[PDB]
RNA sequence: CUGACUGGGGCCUGUAGAGCACUGAUAGGGCUAGGGGGCCCACCAGCCUACCAAACCCUGUCAAACUCCGAAGGGUCCCAG
RNA sequence: CGCCUCCUAAAAGGUAACGGAGGCGCCCAAAGGUCCCCUCAGGCGGGACGGAAAUCCGCCGGAGAGCGCAAGGGUAGAAGGGGGCCUGACUGCGAGGCCUGCAAGCCGAGCAGGGGCGAAAGCCGGGCCUAGUGAACCGGUGGUCCCGUGUGGAAGGGCCAU
RNA sequence: UCCCCCGUGCCCAUAGCGGCGUGGAACCACCCGUUCCCAUUCCGAACACGGAAGUGAAACGCGCCAGCGCCGAUGGUACUGGGCGGGCGACCGCCUGGGAGAGUAGGUCGGUGCGGGGGA
RNA sequence: CGCGGGGUGGAGCAGCCUGGUAGCUCGUCGGGCUCAUAACCCGAAGGUCGUCGGUUCAAAUCCGGCCCCCGCAACCA
RNA sequence: GCCCGGAUAGCUCAGGGUAGAGCAGGGGAUUGAAAAUCCCCGUGUCCUUGGUUCGAUUCCGAGUCCGGGCACCA
């Protein structure tokens, strides 16, 4: 039974899954330190009482209410308002 | 399509208002210098000065001195003591110093 | 023959085929034209023996418009090999096709040699056709 | 790291403990590294120089 | 500022001929003279040394202004040339040190030009400024052939702020640039 | 009593479809930097293209790794069953 | 054969095949911190040598340039370019989270010590970000002076650092 | 309370490009200077300081214009959650709920908060 | 579309690894010696590196597709 | 990581009081020439820095680079 040989492929390889993208949304409830939005630069950026880590994490600085804001041209923010 | 002097007006107040504080914005004409303390939060002018509200004249910057001295007195009247300098598109020299120098010497906290 | 001249890449996934064709439902530059009614992967081979056919009729004369190009790879493997070991070599290129569409024009000739032409096209598509004429559904499109 | 971008460790040039591990490229920065650097032991700033790690 | 026969020249002259001329309602709307920048190109100095020493030295004599380094944007396989070496020199006159040395080249160095026939009336820029190219540097009074190395030449930009061609032909003829055509 | 599922409310998303603004592909025509084509010139010009050649303009299209757009849904939190 | 980026992936996350394409196993003493300033590519017109492209001038130009290197995301209201002073490319910790079978990986405000820059508000626990990596065992080296087999030492270990 | 100007926000082009008209008493700008503070990889161009003869030429502010940009219905369609059929398939159709993109009509040469100077 | 190697003056071979520099022998052309030829001696010219495309400031050199040319393999059934 | 060594003219190699020799290269003598031969001629911080000594190739230290060798590898 004939068997024809086979060529191979060069590919074949894909990188771990980062799971990025928002964590806590408008309206949820949320404690100083707590994670929003893993992201790759500025997709949002931190408003008010939202710091941002070296890879662009955006966390809550205080206890509080997450809030969204669409400023146009000015980007996207996150805001957290105090409880 | 920004000129530097936007940009710069830009740079030093995005950073300014990123601290939480009122603002002490001043800006300065050929003729006189005006300053006014600001909440951004609810984009209220809270005290103002000026040489042409206060019609003084005669040197430049020892009237901005003036001027500082002038606003901070009405500031520390209505509660006003921390704030946050804007020199804005300005370097922090001559007038927009001496403003600044006068604010301090009143009582500003800053 | 109908080929890309440069392409981002070598290799398409397979289509779906679902729907009616996205645009080119509209007799847009000749007098008639074949209307696809049923969807195909219309080869450049196809194509190429459409319009020869319809020179050969035209002995050289009339227009002939072409307005479905060959843009997908089309992959291969050679015979009698096993699954697996990657994709396929391409082998020629397909043109998506869907009902509604416009895939050749003529002008420039009488109702009759374009009617003739148009028939004998259909002959080489895989698909069941169509010839319509310029109406004004068409110009107010 | 690397030949040429070498592991190196910061001694306090005061009390000699060594106190950081860092690297550099060597052909382009062949001096001693000279750094300010804060000694836990000293409580205080001092001078850190490059040793052999 | 102090008295230059040029300046005095531009207001007494060349200003009211502009307006009878042109008709300008407003004094600020008649053309005036803005910069003079020139710019030795040289690439000459590379890598093969820094003569641009030597270059600038007699640049600083001829405006009495120090001129500034200029370096390569990219890097050229072709030029031999990396990004950012040093390539030329530009220095930019204004005001008084703009018309003395205005004054002089048309006095005396454009004059010294061998073969000289005029200014090219076409090398206007479209929108009111000119430039010209010089191919030696002793041209000048301040630069003596004793004192020079190697002959270099340079672009001369003159800035007005006349709107059009037409208004700065005008402006410069008058003060005394002559034209070939 | 917090559950699956469900009502209302906010936020998140880039698929279906579509589009061509970006990245590429692309049919017909016009205007066109580099020419070939070339009555030809090199004394220094040119000049003409029912041919290929960027950009632009008009007509017409295609795309998992294109998107000026963009659903139905899906997720998550709060209140309620 | 581990790692990164894109797609496949069905608009949360995740998601397979010997599915479609690429990259990493470094680098940087500034390409790091901070303060101050600056704004690209390209098109067209102008200019000795000088060209498609060196440098210069004008006009237009929202980002198509640049950001060391793949790709994607991000970005001139800088993350890009220049300069001054500098070493936070910290020590002792760490609320609270992301992610996740474990183990690991990631982000982190704030307190203290002693500092860098700034007039100040403030920023600084390397680098626009996501690859540039290797658990434990066994041993080397510096320090610490914790154990030291009757006792004092020593041999040898432990701890911190590498 | 209303008009003008200055400063500072907010909506994030219905706010822009372009064309035009207009404003200098005040305010702003350019401007006059470069002694002084400070400044140019050169340049008082910029940054800065001291000024007040001039000009609204530039910039800026306010108006008018729909050429470009930008916004954009209604209606119909594509697609689709859930429910059902059809075709050997490729694929198609019905019910119910949801409903684009393109394009058409059309709209837009901004609207508004706070403070300061001036005016009636 | 099983796995290798190769393509550069007219012939046969370096240069590729490590990007910037095309080299060696013969051959070819001009002169010389000889009565003449060969040998020999003195000079010189000729290669944009199979090709298209990419990376890069820069490609014979590095990466991907295509063309061409030799070599190996094709076992258990 | 340790012991042993070297670096000296372009290549090779010899060396407390010198900076050497051979080959490569320059012409000149030689033949018909390729040479062999004969001649003269150049080509050095003796790797860098301290230190020794009246002096430095030497001796010493110290680092740079390249030789050898030894042991190792969690
Ligand atoms: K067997
Ligand atoms: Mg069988
Ligand atoms: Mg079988
Ligand atoms: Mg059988
Ligand atoms: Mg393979
Ligand atoms: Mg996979
Ligand atoms: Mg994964
Ligand atoms: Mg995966
Ligand atoms: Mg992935
Ligand atoms: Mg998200
Ligand atoms: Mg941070
Ligand atoms: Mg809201
Ligand atoms: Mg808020
Ligand atoms: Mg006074
Ligand atoms: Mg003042
Ligand atoms: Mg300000
Ligand atoms: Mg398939
Ligand atoms: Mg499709
Ligand atoms: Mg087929
Ligand atoms: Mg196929
Ligand atoms: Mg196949
Ligand atoms: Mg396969
Ligand atoms: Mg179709
Ligand atoms: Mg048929
Ligand atoms: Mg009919
Ligand atoms: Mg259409
Ligand atoms: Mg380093
Ligand atoms: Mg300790
Ligand atoms: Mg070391
Ligand atoms: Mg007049
Ligand atoms: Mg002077
Ligand atoms: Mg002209
Ligand atoms: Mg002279
Ligand atoms: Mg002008
Ligand atoms: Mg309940
Ligand atoms: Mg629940
Ligand atoms: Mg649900
Ligand atoms: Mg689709
Ligand atoms: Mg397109
Ligand atoms: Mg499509
Ligand atoms: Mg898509
Ligand atoms: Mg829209
Ligand atoms: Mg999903
Ligand atoms: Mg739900
Ligand atoms: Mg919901
Ligand atoms: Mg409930
Ligand atoms: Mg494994
Ligand atoms: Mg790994
Ligand atoms: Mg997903
Ligand atoms: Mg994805
Ligand atoms: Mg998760
Ligand atoms: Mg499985
Ligand atoms: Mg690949
Ligand atoms: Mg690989
Ligand atoms: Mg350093
Ligand atoms: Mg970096
Ligand atoms: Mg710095
Ligand atoms: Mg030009
Ligand atoms: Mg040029
Ligand atoms: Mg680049
Ligand atoms: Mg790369
Ligand atoms: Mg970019
Ligand atoms: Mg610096
Ligand atoms: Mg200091
Ligand atoms: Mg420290
Ligand atoms: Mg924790
Ligand atoms: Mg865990
Ligand atoms: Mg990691
Ligand atoms: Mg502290
Ligand atoms: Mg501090
Ligand atoms: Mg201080
Ligand atoms: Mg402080
Ligand atoms: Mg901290
Ligand atoms: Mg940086
Ligand atoms: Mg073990
Ligand atoms: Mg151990
Ligand atoms: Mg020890
Ligand atoms: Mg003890
Ligand atoms: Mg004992
Ligand atoms: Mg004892
Ligand atoms: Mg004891
Ligand atoms: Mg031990
Ligand atoms: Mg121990
Ligand atoms: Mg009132
Ligand atoms: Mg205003
Ligand atoms: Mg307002
Ligand atoms: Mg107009
Ligand atoms: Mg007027
Ligand atoms: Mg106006
Ligand atoms: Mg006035
Ligand atoms: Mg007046
Ligand atoms: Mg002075
Ligand atoms: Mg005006
Ligand atoms: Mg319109
Ligand atoms: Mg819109
Ligand atoms: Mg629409
Ligand atoms: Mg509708
Ligand atoms: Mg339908
Ligand atoms: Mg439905
Ligand atoms: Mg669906
Ligand atoms: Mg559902
Ligand atoms: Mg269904
Ligand atoms: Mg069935
Ligand atoms: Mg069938
Ligand atoms: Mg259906
Ligand atoms: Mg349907
Ligand atoms: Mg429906
Ligand atoms: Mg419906
Ligand atoms: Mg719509
Ligand atoms: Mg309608
Ligand atoms: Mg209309
Ligand atoms: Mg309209
Ligand atoms: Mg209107
Ligand atoms: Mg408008
Ligand atoms: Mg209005
Ligand atoms: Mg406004
Ligand atoms: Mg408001
Ligand atoms: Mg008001
Ligand atoms: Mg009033
Ligand atoms: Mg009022
Ligand atoms: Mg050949
Ligand atoms: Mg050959
Ligand atoms: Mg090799
Ligand atoms: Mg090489
Ligand atoms: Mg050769
Ligand atoms: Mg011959
Ligand atoms: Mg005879
Ligand atoms: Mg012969
Ligand atoms: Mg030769
Ligand atoms: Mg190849
Ligand atoms: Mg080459
Ligand atoms: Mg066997
Ligand atoms: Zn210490």
């Amino acid at each position: 039974a004939h068997k024809k040989g086979l060529g191979s492929t060069r590919n074949g390889r894909d990188s771990q899954a980062k799971r990025l993208g928002v964590k806590r949304y408008e309206g949820q409830v949320v404690r100083a330190g707590n994670i929003l939005v893993r992201q790759r630069g500025t997709r949002f950026k931190p408003g008010k009482n939202v710091g941002m880590g070296r890879d662009f994490t955006l966390f809550a600085l205080v206890d509080g209410v997450v809030e969204f804001q669409d400023r146009g041209r000015l980007g996207r923010y996150v805001h957290v308002r105090p409880l | 399509r920004l000129t530097a002097y936007e940009r710069r007006k830009f740079r030093v107040r995005n950073r300014i208002k990123r601290t939480g504080r009122l603002r002490l914005s001043v800006f300065r004409s050929l003729k006189h210098i005006y300053a006014q303390i600001i909440d951004d939060e609810k984009g209220v002018t809270l005290v103002s000065a000026s040489s042409l509200a206060l019609k003084l004249k005669g040197n430049k910057t020892e009237v901005a001195r003036q001027v500082g001295r002038a606003l901070a007195e009405k500031a520390l009247a209505l509660g006003i003591k921390q704030v946050a300098f804007d020199r804005g598109p300005y370097k922090y020299h001559g007038r927009v110093k001496a403003l600044a120098e006068g604010a301090r010497e009143g009582g500003l906290e800053f | 023959m109908l080929m890309p001249r440069r392409m981002k890449y070598r290799k398409q996934q397979r289509g779906r085929l679902k729907g009616a064709t996205k645009g080119g439902d509209y007799v847009a530059f000749g007098d008639y034209g074949l209307v696809a009614l049923e969807p195909a992967w219309i080869t450049a081979q196809q194509i190429e023996a459409a319009r020869v056919a319809m020179v050969r009729h035209f002995r050289r004369g009339g227009k002939i418009f072409i307005r479905i190009f060959p843009d997908k790879p089309y992959t291969k493997k050679p015979l009698e090999v096993r699954m697996g070991k990657g994709k396929g070599n391409v082998e020629g290129y397909v043109a998506v096709v869907k009902p509604g569409r416009v895939m050749f024009e003529v002008a420039g000739v009488t109702e009759e040699q374009a009617m003739e032409a148009l028939r004998i096209a259909g002959h080489k598509l895989p698909i069941k056709t169509k010839i319509v004429r310029r109406d004004a559904y068409d110009e107010a499109q | 790291a690397s030949e040429v971008r070498i592991k190196l460790l910061l001694e306090c040039t005061e009390c000699k403990r060594r106190n950081y591990a860092t690297e550099k490229n060597k052909r382009n920065t062949p001096n001693k590294l000279e750094l300010r650097k804060y000694c836990p032991w000293c409580r205080k700033h001092t001078v850190h120089r490059e040793v052999k790690i | 500022p102090l008295d230059v026969a040029l300046k005095r020249k531009y207001y007494e002259e060349v200003r009211p001929e502009l307006i009878r001329r042109f008709g300008y309602q407003n004094v600020w709307e008649v053309p005036r003279l803005e910069k003079v920048v020139i710019n030795q190109g040289l690439g000459e100095a590379k890598e093969d040394a820094r003569i641009l020493e030597k270059a600038a030295q007699e640049l600083a004599l001829i405006t009495g202004q120090k001129p500034a380094v200029t370096r390569a944007k990219k890097s050229i396989s072709n030029f031999k040339l990396r990004k950012g070496m040093p390539i030329g020199l530009r220095v930019t006159l204004r005001r008084d040190r703009m018309w003395i040395f205005l004054e002089k080249l048309l006095n005396v160095a454009l004059p010294r030009i061998r073969d000289f026939r005029g200014l090219n009336p076409n090398s206007f820029d479209g929108r009111g400024n000119y430039n010209l190219g010089l191919r030696e540097q002793l041209i000048f009074p301040e630069i003596t052939y004793d004192m020079v190395d190697a002959l270099r030449g340079m672009d001369i930009a003159v800035v007005t702020t006349a709107e059009t061609d037409e208004e700065a032909r005008a402006l410069l003829e008058l003060l005394g640039f002559p034209f070939r055509k």
